[PDB]
């Protein structure tokens, strides 16, 4: 940048002190571009990455909360009214053509249990039957399919998204501030607009953009592949979202016209040929994970059962009452 | 300049400009049929779903007898098991009216038990990925092929940098591979899919762009994008000759503008990147799970002996 | 008795006599898992999409 | 502008009539049916014997056809995992008759089959025309 309000180009930062005597070599993610290549000497690169978008995972449910209510505002006990008034039905049928446990032999049409009953002597009432129990086939085939439909069934997509493109202020855009993204933007003549967006809401760390984007302050975040691809990878709630932009690797700063400057491209590319960095990387990136956001709602968590349980929970202690209620109507009569 | 990788071998009597185009080693695999999971999904409904049905299942004895009171030591299960299961099992119900309401509470939930079950069942086989059955150079299979019938083999072009490169880490693979050698890319794909090849090993920029161009968008390459040893094209030029550093600036430059992807429309666009049970007979871990009692019916067959000594 | 398995149901229905009359009822059962089967799948099938 | 392709046959599953996996809905199960009615067979022998096939058979379609349960809780044991079996059959028998039923051509002028000629497309228009 241009410094001192005068003809002064001063390298801030890390390259300043290359230029000035600090150091020999630089030995750290350092990308490489075409401003400080001009007269620093590079190696070959580590690596190939690119630029990538970081933003934040949300929640979506899974449907344990329908514990045996999908749709229980009109999972109706208007249906049970229909039980009983078909149960009127077929006894008012055999009676004017086995009566007070109708419902006794409908129920066990219904819910398929052979509670030990018997069939209805007239023909009219079997023909009801028929098709009574073609409509709980119905119903449950429909509710089979109903709750299949719960468990069967979109984010930012690189710089030519338009919550992108063209801003707005229902998205925050940072980066960290005097990088190689910094450059890449006002560099760019068509992305101008987007680095003048970007002027007011940089941050200075990695760390301090990532940590403020789960705390929902910041909604995406733009750096480099190799580092938000393996925090994405650890810190395990955010999510990356594709495409790469600048495409480059990571090399080793060195002075101009240092005499090791054919020795590290020799040594590096050793290193490539002999399977160091596939043990490197193994034992230091791509050691742990949490799991991969491949978006599957396909799995369980069926870990809770508690509002399916608690019917049979509420049964077991009415039912002790009920049957001692019913012993004393027998005793009554 | 053309299509020129960068190594070791080749930068002690040239020098190179700067990387070019990232590329490594990558593996064309064949292209397989699909496959679904190798078990039955008995994932984790075991954990919490299969221990609370036998612990709520047991507690309805106390009123089993409860109601013969005012047949629970053999009957009782056996009835509770044949509705909760969706059969009509030849069983006698229990006697009187105030037995007959739990079973009907137990048809409810196997009526919720079963249909969640099938759809649990029918989301988790519609939504399960195929899974690249070899993964890396460092499997058995890409080790020296014994125990396999008719063993593993790999093509490759013998004459490049990928075999001075598989000659220096692993020579008893290239010593077995001397017998696979190819004559040319579309070569190894006519003989990758009349079966004569079953896996082909190149760089990783061809083998990526003859994956989404081929007629079918069947199966391709191990992983994704997994390479073994990454490295650049480049572009060779005379050893220390000045006209390298204006050349390593323009090529920055290049980088610095984005042309490479209004260049992308004729460079490695493509169709399909990434974008029937015959094998049902995985279902021998529920076999093993038939088996297994197969076995405890004998044990307790044995254990049915007790009584000689009791 | 050949509407109480075709739709899937354990209504109290006397068995018909002799194992010769029990093997077309034994057909019919598996022409009902299949039939079922078939109109939850095709339902299925519907209802999402 | 827009571009003319033809539509293609893609089928439905009709000719799977009750065989999507014919090749491997065995008859190895039914042979199991078999060898475990012999075991039943002989767990009730050595503790309703020629019958016990009608009795399974019955266990498997859900057909309540007339028989007596076993005496022995051995056999029960097996009959208890023997319907489990049964059940986790059909399920996936529904399942997989569902993704039978459950389960791309050029697109602009920005395609590869279309932008970078070939042999195996032709093309054409109307001679002399806007196009």
């Amino acid at each position: 940048e241009r410094v001192q309000n005068s003809n002064k180009k001063e390298w801030n930062g890390m390259m300043g002190e290359l230029l000035s005597g600090q150091a020999d070599m630089i030995v750290a993610p350092l990308t490489i571009n075409n401003e400080r290549a001009q007269y620093i000497e590079f190696s070959k690169p580590f690596k190939y990455q690119g630029l990538t978008i970081l933003v934040k995972k949300e929640i979506p449910r899974s449907t344990l909360d329908s514990f045996m209510q999908p749709f229980q505002s009109t999972l109706w006990l208007l249906v049970g009214l229909s039980v009983h008034v078909v149960a009127v039905m077929l006894y008012l049928l055999d009676r004017f053509s086995t009566l007070s446990s109708a419902m006794w032999f409908s129920w066990g049409v219904l819910l398929n249990s052979g509670i030990g009953e018997g069939a209805p002597r007239s023909f009219s009432a079997r023909i009801l039957g028929m098709v009574w129990a073609g409509f709980a086939m119905i119903i449950v085939a429909s509710y089979t399919a109903n709750l299949a439909a719960f468990l069967v069934l979109e984010r930012i997509t690189g710089i030519n998204d338009p919550r992108l493109r063209n801003p707005s202020d229902k998205f925050i855009y940072a980066t960290v501030k005097q990088s190689s993204v910094d450059i890449y933007f006002r560099r760019q003549v068509e992305l101008s607009t987007m680095y003048r967006h970007m002027e007011k809401h940089n941050y200075e760390s990695a760390a301090e953009a990532i940590q403020a984007v789960r705390d929902n302050k910041l909604h995406a975040f733009i750096w480099d592949s190799a580092v938000l691809e393996f925090e994405a990878s650890q810190k395990c709630d955010l999510v990356t979202t594709g495409e790469l932009f600048f495409r480059s690797g990571f090399g080793i700063g060195m002075r101009k016209d240092s005499p090791w400057k054919q020795q590290v491209s020799l040594s590096i590319l050793k290193s490539h040929e002999n399977g160091f960095m596939e043990d490197l990387d193994k034992t230091w990136v791509r050691y742990q994970e949490c799991d991969s956001r491949s978006n599957a709602p396909a799995t369980l968590t069926c870990e809770n059962m508690a509002g399916v349980f608690m019917l049979v929970a509420g049964g077991i202690v009415a039912g002790i009452f009920l049957i001692f209620i019913e012993i004393a109507y027998k005793s009554r009569a | 300049v053309g299509s020129l990788t960068i190594n070791e071998e080749r930068s002690e009597v040239v020098d190179f400009s700067v990387p070019f185009i990232e590329t490594g080693i990558s593996v064309m695999v064949s292209r397989s049929n699909g496959t679904v999971s190798p078990s039955a999904f008995l994932e984790p409904f075991s954990a919490c779903v299969w221990v609370m049905m036998f612990v709520m299942l047991l507690i309805v004895s106390a009123v089993a007898v409860f109601v013969f009171e005012y047949v629970t030591i053999g009957k009782a299960i056996w009835l509770l098991w044949g509705l909760v299961f969706n059969n009509s099992v030849p069983v006698q119900n229990p006697k009187g009216t105030t037995s007959k309401i739990m079973v009907s509470v137990w048809a409810f939930f196997a009526v919720i038990f079963l249909a969640s079950y099938t759809a649990n069942l029918a989301a988790f086989m519609i939504q399960e990925e195929y899974v690249d059955q070899v993964s890396g150079l460092s499997d058995k299979k890409f080790q020296r092929p014994n125990d396999f019938s008719p063993p593993f083999r790999f093509g490759t072009v013998p004459n490049g940098s990928t075999e001075r490169n598989i000659r220096n880490n692993y020579a008893e693979m290239h010593a077995y591979m001397g017998k696979f050698n190819q004559r040319g890319v579309d070569d190894a794909l006519l003989s990758l899919k009349t079966g004569k090849l079953d896996a082909f090993i190149y760089d990783a920029a061809v083998l990526n762009y003859m994956a989404g161009r081929d007629e079918g968008c069947k199966l391709v390459t191990i992983g994704s994008g997994k390479v073994f040893a990454s490295t650049g094209y480049g572009i060779a030029i005379q050893k220390d000759s000045g006209w390298k550093r204006q050349v390593d600036l323009a090529i920055l430059q290049l980088f610095g503008d984005g042309e490479m992807e209004e260049l992308e429309a004729l460079w490695l666009t493509g169709i399909c990147h990434n974008e029937s049970q015959l094998d049902i007979d995985n279902m021998a871990g529920v076999f093993y799970m038939l088996g297994a009692a197969m076995a405890l019916s004998l044990i307790t067959f044995i254990s049915e002996h007790l009584f000689y000594w009791q």
